[PDB]
RNA sequence: GGCAGGCUUAGAACCCGGGAUCCCCGAAUGGGGCUUCCUGCCGGGGCCGAAUAGGCCCCGGCGCCCCGUAAGGGGCGGGAACGCGGGGAAAGGAAACAUCUUAGUACCCGCAGGAAGGGAAGCCAACAGGGACCCCCUGAGUAGGGGCGACCGAAAGGGGGAUAGCCCAAACCAAAUCCUCGCGGGACAACCGUGGGGAGAUGUGGGGCUUGGGCCCGGGCAACCGCCGGCGGGCGGUAGCCGAAGUGGGCUGGAAUGCCCCGCCGUAGAGGGUGAUAGCCCCGUAGGCGAAACCGCCCGUGGCGGAGUCCCGGGGUCCCGGAGUACCUCGGCUUAGUUUUGCCGGGGGAACGCGCCGGCCACUGGCCGGCAAGGCUAAGCACGUCCCGAGUCCGAUAGCGCACUAGUA
RNA sequence: UCGUUGCGGGUCCGCUUACCCGCCGCAAGGCGGGGACAGCGGCAGGCGGGCUGUUCGGCUGGGGCGGCACA
């Protein structure tokens, strides 16, 4: 079994000093330096690789080197390589027209902010809520009707 | 370039008085392709065509052979009488 | 090829516009025992030249050669199996392939054998 | 979930004439077919005031621990003989309830086997009783594909999935067999009503005592 | 009109020829259940758009 | 090169019924840029290229001025450009990668076998 | 569902795959087009004719804008819905109404794909740490916006689907380069040799991509990085083939599948047909087998090229590191973005790694996090013309407007 | 008023190449006049029913005028 890694989750100032665990994106480089591979030679083996993080857990560390030990006596198989297996890049056609080159880019505001918080982003996502009726979108002044509704119940 | 003849009457009376022959053609045939037509096909000499479209959406030729062919002997030849 | 479907639109649907070659796998009808101890197989298309045994309706009893298979109507006359109309002239009853038994088989047709060697494998 | 045409009945080109033609104000067709009325339910060829919709929820969820209380409630109805009785099954020439039968028996593929099984066992007479009670239910379920309503005779319960038992027994009129951990109301409870004769493997009734608890 | 053009002239010939009930034949094959044409009009009733 | 008029694009004044917060024309821009604009009109001259860039040169009174950068991807000099095949597209066919990828982790396991497990085991 | 006459056992019909034909208009493209038709020039051919004149007819070429040295090539139009960029209302609501909302919606213009867009930290956090992106559940109607009214409304974080990382420019070298064509070799390829032409010092190519690099030195291959898709094999799709057991005795009946009695299969009692209600009459079902041809996917193998570009160790403090950009101001649209969102227009307008950017008003100091203004990127997510399946859906005034020679008259 | 807006000489005078206007010319360019004004874009003030959206309350011996019996 492929191990995963084990990262922190971050500790923010509402939390209050509750810590706990999740699974990150990949191993540190710390880590794998810990055992004796590179990114190149851990995702040849199959190993997810996180060249940002920084952080460095013997848990992690623990459960690499029991992995690669089974694996360089033969009782694993690792899995293919963590490394792009297929290239398909699709003629572009009407770049300009479609506001994909530079010009469109920062009037599509992707230059200074996320995707997320670009405008056009927005609206697409509020019309997909609108039209499928989704979380929020399901009831119109659902916030005034629950702030009517608490002050009425709770005096 | 020939569907067919017109065996009418009228068709009929022409062939005996005017040694004429009356074909249905093709819609884009001009008078010269079917004088050509006529000729290749039938081995007479043609002294002159008319050319009309029906009501009917067809292209109706009078053929009139020369003074040494009978419009009368050629269909009894070809067997449409 | 017939629907899988197991609604019953799906079922009439594939039936009736069935095309011919698959229409013709709806003139099977069973062999005669005897037929069957001969050539090895159960079911064979009924075709025009063999001799069936009509086994319900009003003719149920009667023996003949079949005269005529339409492929349209999946629909087979049967020799015996006849009326006279208001004008006298004689009418087959067109009979389903599957009320009649198969008791002589025209064998005359080189494809007919090869039909019944893929069967009785 | 069942619905209609978003748009049926809605996209023909009306309008309402107003008063003063002496006619309903209704909407009406637009064209050469003008005082024909239009759009409205109370109109031929007008939408449906009230359709159903496919957003409509259909699921009446339940609590796990409910679910699994209930299972227990049916499989503890089917110990008795006058709730399977009650039900409607044929329990005379069982010899004993809750029947349970050796861990021997899962290893029988064959349909015949597995009927001689039943009819030792004295099940039998209630696969009979499924397969001469199924019928043409009245109305239109025909049309839809539910010409035949078919009675409930027995349930099998085995230890584990493929096991040779269950292909043996699923072709019988009105028999369920299931892995004893694939349980539930369908099965134990058909109709709403508890108690269904249930054949039990012996594997199968050791197995029960670490599930649905 | 006295001067027609030809695509108009066409488009009418189609009409003219179109315009016709179903054959006799055809009514007893279909065992009288095709009887009528779409295409049948009448010149003073059901006016061609030409 | 692409020359155009500056200043704020045609905005028209409504001739039909608007609340007034709809009827405004002075200072009302597009959200699209000239830059842009340029560039949609470089490849409406050159149809069939694709616009790879652009960039201002210049500006006077009434006029500004971008240089606009097009592609044939139907040059074979243009297809085979790392940079130019993000445009004119490019596949690699999967055996390829997978054979080469799977051929370097053989080997990677074979030398790993030798020069890391005693280490590892150590 | 008629009357004839034919085709077919020399193998038809029918189904699947591959071809041939394919009128006129149509992006329509020689030019016109108030009639889906008419007409021009050039080259070849035919006919009338005494003719080689003249005339008529047939066939082929002749649109605009572009790339390319040329040869030659590209765009144009369509598609039920979905996608991207732009322009952009009102009705209604607010119990009047203008800010507001409706709504960046309806609609319009333009542009793509089988998906699109997004995507690889000038990030988020808070001194503890996450680690590209999209989509789903939640955070949450919380923060916040707002005649603080109606009403509008995140993000970080957590849980999942899925998983992937790279390149251009520059530093340094300086034509070592690429395209095309002829000939010879080379799986019909790449490529190799050779010769001509084109690009290219206004820089082809090498190198480089945060685990920054260049530069200098040392050691080692498990080097690294690319090009072609030939050969073999497997699987799947586009027709099909096989597949158990009563047509038993009597009754009723025009006719049984019904009733009474008696047998049988079941991995098959899903369902349909047959002269009334059929597990065993038939098609089918459980289950299994299958393609000359075309298509798709996976595996093994095979041919070739590069400037060592790969890995490890040390040195450095020299070189490179993206501009009307960052930023300021005014007007406007938008945004939860509020002295604080993004963008467009007018005006002003940096620095350079000893630098620059961010950390919810501005500045200062500390601390923390990064390197904008260049390009790409599979998977995981939208849709329904179409194909398959299902249904507590409707059942001919219902259900799609259309169960039918319905988008028809 | 900001920009377009440049070149000289002492806020003013001059110049032309900008820019504008007309003539000739297919075009290339030439001629003449004006000239850093004008025109043009942004911003700001004034006039502005030319055009767009709205509001023109209630009670009431029916509505209106009146009154406020509207606090
Ligand atoms: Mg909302
Ligand atoms: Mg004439
Ligand atoms: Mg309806
Ligand atoms: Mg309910
Ligand atoms: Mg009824
Ligand atoms: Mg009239
Ligand atoms: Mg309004
Ligand atoms: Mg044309
Ligand atoms: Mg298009
Ligand atoms: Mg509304
Ligand atoms: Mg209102
Ligand atoms: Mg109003
Ligand atoms: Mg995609
Ligand atoms: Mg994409
Ligand atoms: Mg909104
Ligand atoms: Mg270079
Ligand atoms: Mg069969
Ligand atoms: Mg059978
Ligand atoms: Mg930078
Ligand atoms: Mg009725
Ligand atoms: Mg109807
Ligand atoms: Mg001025
Ligand atoms: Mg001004
Ligand atoms: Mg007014
Ligand atoms: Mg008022
Ligand atoms: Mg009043
Ligand atoms: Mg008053």
């Amino acid at each position: 079994m492929i191990p995963k890694p084990v990262v922190q989750v971050p500790r923010s100032i509402k939390s209050g000093g509750v810590t706990k665990w999740k699974e990150g994106r990949g191993f540190s480089l710390g880590e794998l330096k810990e055992v004796g591979l590179n990114a190149e030679q851990a995702r040849l083996l199959g190993l997810p690789v996180d060249t940002r993080r920084d952080s460095v857990w013997p848990q992690n560390v623990e459960a690499l080197r029991k992995w690669l030990i089974e694996v360089l006596e033969g009782k694993a198989t690792p899995p293919e390589p963590t490394l792009p297996k297929v290239v398909k890049v699709k003629r572009k056609r009407g770049r300009a027209f479609r506001g994909l080159t530079s010009a469109g880019r920062r009037s599509r505001g992707l230059i200074s902010t996320r995707f997320r918080e670009t405008h056009n982003y927005k609206f697409k996502k509020k019309a997909k809520e609108r039209r499928l009726k989704k979380r929020h979108e399901a009831t119109k002044g659902l916030g005034n009707v629950l702030r009517i509704s608490r002050i009425i119940n709770e005096s | 370039m020939i569907k067919r003849f017109v065996i009418t009457e009228k068709a009929l009376r022409l062939a005996e008085r005017e040694n004429k022959i009356t074909i249905i053609v093709e819609r884009t045939a001009t008078k010269k392709q079917i004088a050509d037509e006529v000729q290749r096909l039938y081995n007479v000499k043609v002294e002159k065509v008319n050319t009309l479209i029906t009501p009917r959406g067809e292209k109706k030729a009078y053929v009139k052979l020369a003074e040494g062919y009978s419009a009368m002997d050629l269909l009894t030849k070809l067997g449409v009488l | 090829p017939f629907t899988a479907s197991a609604q019953p639109r799906k079922q009439r649907l594939s039936l009736y516009a069935a095309p011919l070659h698959l229409r013709r796998k709806l003139l099977n009808a069973k062999l005669s025992p005897e037929l069957q101890k001969k050539l090895g197989v159960k079911r064979l298309p009924v075709r025009r030249g063999d001799t069936v045994l009509i086994m319900r309706g009003d003719f149920k009893g009667v023996t003949g050669k079949v005269v005529k298979v339409d492929l349209k109507r999946v629909r087979i006359f049967v020799e015996g199996a006849t009326r006279t109309n208001s004008r006298g002239q004689t009418v087959y009853y067109p009979i389903h392939p599957s009320k009649v038994m198969i008791v002589d088989v025209d064998l005359s047709d080189k494809a007919r054998q090869k039909l019944i060697e893929r069967r009785k494998r | 979930p069942k619905g209609v045409y978003e748009g049926a009945g809605k996209e023909h080109s009306c309008e309402s004439f107003g008063v003063g033609l002496g006619i309903a104000r209704i909407p009406r067709y637009k064209g050469h077919l003008w005082p024909r009325g239009c759009f409205a339910p109370n109109t031929r060829g007008g939408r449906r005031a009230h359709p159903p919709r496919p957003e409509k929820k259909l699921h009446e969820e339940i609590n796990w621990k409910e679910k699994n209380l209930a299972i227990r409630s049916a499989i503890a109805a089917t110990a008795y003989k006058s709730w399977v009785a009650a039900r409607g099954h044929m329990v005379e020439k069982v010899p004993s309830l809750p029947l349970v039968v050796s861990g021997d028996a899962e290893k029988i593929a064959k349909a015949k086997e597995a009927k001689k099984l039943f009819e030792v066992l004295g099940l039998w007479p209630d696969v009979e009783r499924a397969a001469e009670g199924v019928k043409i239910r009245a109305g239109k379920g025909k049309m839809r594909g539910r010409r035949y309503k078919e009675p409930k005779s027995v349930l099998v319960v085995v230890s584990e999935l493929d096991v040779p038992l269950i292909g043996a027994v699923r072709n019988f009129p009105g028999v369920d067999v299931v892995p004893v951990s694939h349980l539930n109301m369908l099965v134990l409870a058909p109709g709403g009503v508890p108690g269904r004769l249930t054949l039990w493997t012996a594997t199968a009734v050791e197995r029960l005592k670490g599930l649905f608890l | 009109a006295r001067n027609k053009p030809l695509g108009k002239k066409l488009r009418l010939a189609a009409a003219l020829n179109s315009n016709r009930n179903p054959p006799l034949w055809v009514i007893a094959k279909t065992k009288r259940r095709v009887t009528r044409s779409p295409a049948r009009r009448h010149w003073r009733r059901q006016k061609l758009k030409a | 090169r692409v020359r155009l008029i500056r200043g704020p694009f045609n905005r028209r004044r409504p001739d039909s019924g608007r609340r007034p917060k709809r009827m405004g024309v002075y200072g009302i821009t597009a959200w699209k840029s000239w830059r842009q604009v340029a560039e949609e009109r470089a490849a409406r001259k050159f149809p069939g290229l694709e616009v790879l860039n652009s960039y201002w040169v210049a500006d006077d009174g009434i006029y500004r001025y971008f240089e606009v950068i097009l592609i044939d991807c139907n040059q074979p000099t243009i297809q085979r450009d790392p940079l130019y095949s993000g445009i004119c597209g490019r596949e690699v066919p999967r055996r390829r990668l997978a054979r080469r990828l799977r051929e370097r982790q053989r080997k990677l396991i074979e030398h790993l076998k030798k020069t890391l497990l005693p280490k590892l085991k150590g």
